[PDB]
């Protein structure tokens, strides 16, 4: 391992801005689902705790306020090649989530459905700031349930909501696997109370446990 | 209508674009902004805050004993207490600090730092240290005689129990050739016992040092990357619970 | 006005009469808007702003050429060679005064050319030149293939670089005043060489007697040195 | 061989400008990779030394300062015709490079990934000036390693970075070859210290050797 | 929204377009511009610099002996020392020069040139040359009598050891018909011994000439092409090391 | 013409967009607005009623 050095000629603090630090479209979710007509669709509660690269980067702060700019990147793989129409219906807090591919919740007029094809450019929607507190508690020292032996560290206000993606097409002669990559670029970011960077590896996505 | 042709790079999803997109819930007023204390507008404000170094730098020091250097009658006359390799990237005292861990999110980094060595013995405990900044390219001092030849500061801890220590311009970055290419060296801050430790018969024979590190306003960071301090290998528990 | 008298060193020649500001740029110190370059570059005085006169190279008829990489030519010599072995940065232009003393019965033409970033090539192999093939020091090196400057690119076009001609009919001297020629504001002397003073005899030496041992004397003055500080006040 | 001549009526020096001399989108890299899910992807350290037409044209200068405008032209050939999604992730100096098609480095949020399809127009990204010296040393008279018997003429500062291109799609029933043509148009070009044009042919892309 | 239709030539990648594209790393400040000496704003500044010609133009002259023309007592009274075919494109003295190799990146080229013949004998060495510019279309002079009839310059090398030689408007280009079509001729610069060479008994009997070539400000180049002076045929060593 | 590139999210049907579209029967005058009593401009006016 050689040891080199170079004169570091820099100018400016603008790249270390927190708006500039966090606004990168990081992959926040990726699962495949077989399709033949979860029961053959993609739902995901929008959190940032799925991948430890963005999680530790966002756990540098206590409170965050951002518009999540979700970009649904959908690729398809056949087990002829069809052209497909998808629905990336965004289900907020309070609206019910689908359990099947053909439930009555996909046709909900109040949910912010986006209808896009695979041959199109990837679907991109700007999900706004929907915490009901004025910032997302990245760490919530406290309990959801009022003096209940349930789950610690879950803010009732920080629920973005389930992002539910299905294939609008009916039954087709080929069975195929659909991998839904969700890319979230947080933007219009304000951030409060910086925190120490986490050193120990994570044990769960529900909490801040550590093994040592 | 308007005659438009498609450029190359049309329909691409560049993950570092800044194009405003169609909002999912327009005509939805978000929660109004509340004045939350301590807004971070800039990640250098995280870096300029002092943070403890792991100045013990022995292999047997596990966990919390890394933050302190014990001095006693075992340190006889002239002992190297600690050297601080000033490589933020490499594993050492400056690795697990605020200037350490935020500069691992950025490739290229350059600026002055600022050490603070707080002595944590008794009030009666007197003695001297000699805190020696070796510039990069120079050799680390092995004896206290070599240590007072270079840049140093002879610190008697009488009433003076803390030393602001301006380090000029620790820079460095990452490298890759046609990897295994790190920063060479950005110098050292070594500490030798000038005197012996003097404690009375009631104060403890073993006294300690806490070292801090902070960046000044001229410290800068660029070419943001991913920090390898974390990494998932097997699984996280209930990772599928965000989908079920 | 040049006045080849820098520090305690001086060259009392008579026929110099011109110098070549390389790329039209006089060597200067690091400009004050480049504070990024660590905050303490010392600006050493005439301890290093002085002529370091090398060995006089014995120019015969069958001589191909000579090259001194700067500042590799001066890393072992004197107060510049002492400061290189302690300071890790430097920023120095150079004043080179090559003169080739000869009678009026000698003939020849030297392309005294100063090549910025002369990345040499090895002949007839794909292995890169080693540390001992590049970093020579006070002796310098001899061109293996001077028609292609030992990097495959032509000697005939090598006057694109700052150069002066020592045509022994007309002049015996060449003075090339080099600025700081680097992309970086300061650099590293033990592992990088910005300039390469190359002296290539295009027309070889000629006289009817035995092969004339005419000396070419090189004097390299590191004008406007800077370095690392090493004397910083830790408050 | 006949010998003709014509009155050359010209006007202007603007075509010989160095901004105008070098800004041509020259092919800088072209390799094919079989795909079946290097291990079936395309990575390439961005240098200009791969093709001798652009190399000698850029070795006319000592120092160059340009924004490389990389255009990834991807064509596909089957050993039905599928529609594919690719990722031309640009890996700078310091960020780790992938070794497999499905490594964890492709989902890095800080790397400048661009997601494009074959049926789209070719993906084009403007990679900025990322030398840490103020110009690319085309020739670096000096060593990377400090007094080490390693490699001569490699500037530690002139690393653009690996350009890593994969196919985002999972396993597919057909095996196919993907040829990735990378076109680089250097732009916003400043150039310093012109050099003699190279006469002898090159022997390696690592250095300036010559055979004669 | 905005009614837009696609033109022909939409979604094409023209390699000579000037459309600004999406930057890969925006909000990344590059390294600031440092005043590096000797900026080239224009490739004619490379061409106007003098460069040695290969004026020896004999087949046996290998390598470095091509740059000089030896004159001696073997050149008896009137000998053609050298002709310089003024074809930059064709293989000759002006081929491997700065005006030669930069004009092979351009198809059409036109402008005045400027020769410089530096004599490299002893100070005592006297004699004469007659440097004869033949215009294009005229015949190359074979004898010195024919040489002084046209445009010439009788150069006694006494104290005068260099001749600025303005050549008016060497032009030419490449051609292709329904290839093997070059420029016909753009003239010559020949040199005949006017006198015999006079050296004393101590100076060498064989003296030499270095010729230079430069372009003036009126030299111009257009229709940029690829220079065939280089070309890869088999391989370059470690060409796959940029991929592995 | 005008150099235009496609963004991500092009050709998508977001059900909550506010883009004016091509009218099916343009140059068709609708029935003019008659002052009907009791217009609701805001659904809170429904809620404030006992």
């Amino acid at each position: 391992a050689i040891q080199t050095r170079t004169v570091i000629n820099q100018h400016g603090v603008s790249e270390t801005l927190v708006e500039n630090f966090l606004s990168r479209a990081a992959l926040v979710s990726k699962r495949s689902f077989e399709y033949k007509d979860d029961k053959n669709f993609f739902k995901w509660t929008i959190n940032t705790r799925s991948f430890v690269q963005l999680r530790r980067k966002l756990e540098l702060f206590t409170y965050l306020r951002f518009d999540a700019e979700i970009t649904i990147l959908t690729t398809v793989a056949v087990n002829g090649l069809p052209d497909l129409t998808l629905q990336a219906m965004f289900v907020p807090t309070g609206a019910l989530t689908p359990e099947k591919q053909d439930s009555f919740h996909w046709q909900s007029g109040s949910n912010a459905s986006v209808f896009f094809k695979i041959s199109d450019p990837p679907a991109r929607i700007t999900i706004p700031f929907m915490c009901i507190n004025s910032a997302y508690s990245v760490f919530y020292d406290g309990f959801a349930g009022f003096e209940k032996n349930g789950l610690y560290g879950i803010n009732p206000a920080d629920t973005i909501g389930n992002l539910c993606v299905r294939i609008v097409n009916e039954h087709q002669p080929v069975g195929f696997t659909v991998t839904v990559r969700v890319y979230m670029k947080p933007k219009h970011i304000k951030a409060w109370a910086p925190r120490p960077p986490r050193t120990l590896p994570y044990m769960s996505i529900a909490n801040a446990n550590y093994k040592g | 209508g308007v005659p438009t042709y498609l450029l190359p790079g049309s329909g691409q999803f560049l993950t570092t674009d800044d194009h405003s997109s169609a909002p999912a819930l327009p005509c939805f007023n978000p929660t109004p902004e509340m004045h939350i204390p301590g807004q971070v507008r800039n990640m250098l404000e995280v870096v300029q805050v002092e943070s403890m170094m792991e100045i013990n730098n022995t292999e047997s020091a596990v966990g919390m004993e890394r933050l302190k250097v014990d001095i006693s009658a075992l340190t006889d006359v002239d002992q190297l207490l600690f050297n601080i390799p000033l490589d933020i990237q490499l594993d050492g005292p400056l690795r697990n600090t605020l200037v350490g861990n935020i500069s691992r999110y950025y490739t290229h980094w350059s600026g002055s730092l600022e050490m603070t060595f707080m002595f944590c013995g008794s009030f009666m405990a007197a003695g001297k240290l000699i805190l020696c900044y070796t510039p990069p390219g120079g050799s680390c001092p092995t004896t206290r005689e070599t240590a007072m030849l270079g840049t140093h500061i002879v610190w008697d801890f009488g009433l003076q129990s803390s030393v602001t220590l301006i380090i000029p311009w620790i820079s460095g970055s990452h490298y890759r050739m046609f990897a295994k290419s790190t920063n060479a060296n950005v110098g050292y801050v070594t500490c030798f016992m000038q005197t012996n430790l003097i404690v009375p018969s009631e104060s403890s024979d073993t006294c300690s040092l806490i070292g801090f590190i902070a960046a000044k306003d001229d410290f800068s960071l660029r070419l943001m990357r991913d920090s390898p301090d974390i990494g998932q290998l097997d699984h996280l528990h209930a990772a599928e619970a965000a989908y079920q | 006005v040049l006045q080849l008298k820098l520090g305690n060193s001086a060259i009392v020649t008579q026929e110099a009469a011109n110098y070549c500001c390389a790329y039209g740029e006089w060597p200067n110190y690091l400009p004050d808007h480049e504070a990024v370059a660590i905050d303490k570059p010392t600006q050493p005085e005439t301890a290093t702003d002085r002529f370091y006169t090398l060995k006089s190279v014995k120019w015969e008829t069958g001589s191909t050429g000579w090259w001194w990489k700067l500042p590799d030519a001066l890393n072992n010599i004197g107060m510049f060679g002492q400061n290189v072995q302690h300071h890790y940065l430097y920023r120095s232009g150079f004043l080179i005064h090559v003169q080739c003393n000869a009678t009026k019965f000698h003939q020849g033409a030297l392309l005294v050319v100063a090549i910025p970033e002369h990345q040499r090539g090895a002949h007839n192999t794909n292995t890169s030149p080693g540390f001992d093939d590049i970093m020579k020091g006070e002796e310098g090196g001899t061109f293996n293939h001077p028609y292609v400057l030992d990097d495959g690119t032509s000697l005939a076009c090598a006057t694109i670089f700052p150069h002066q001609w020592i045509n022994l009919r007309t002049n015996n001297s060449a003075t090339i005043v080099l600025p700081w020629m680097n992309a970086a504001p300061m650099d590293f002397p033990l592992r990088h060489n910005q300039w390469t003073l190359a002296i290539i005899p295009v027309v070889p030496l000629g006289t009817r007697t035995t092969s004339s041992m005419v000396p070419i004397t090189v004097s390299i003055a590191p004008m406007c040195c800077e370095f690392n500080g090493l004397r910083h006040a830790i408050t």
